């Protein structure tokens, strides 16, 4: 019910975009939702 | 641990597809993997 789960979760996925930023490919990370399981894996939940 | 065994089945909840997946392939050469969540699954999957 509280959100501090999600802020973790977008957390993780900023700080992995400046990783891609200040060495890697892109200059300017898109995320897009196809993307995302590179960014932070596989599906934790889904059987609700 | 299950490696160290000998071990050359095993049974995880489905839930947990995602973590195992994540270990390096030579850790899980060898084994034969039986991912589950309904319990008759596993009835099958021991006895007959």
């Amino acid at each position: 019910s509280g959100v501090r789960n999600l802020q973790k979760q977008v957390e993780k996925v900023l700080r992995k975009s400046a990783y891609k930023i200040v060495s890697g490919e892109a200059e300017s990370v898109e995320v897009t939702p196809e993307n995302l399981q590179d960014f932070v894996g596989k599906p934790v939940f889904t059987v609700e | 641990a299950a490696k160290r065994a000998g071990v050359t089945c095993i049974v995880l909840p489905a839930e947990n597809k995602k973590d195992f997946y994540d270990l390096a392939a030579f850790i899980t050469e060898g084994l034969e993997v039986h991912f589950v969540e309904h319990y008759r699954e596993i009835f099958d999957i021991a006895f007959p």
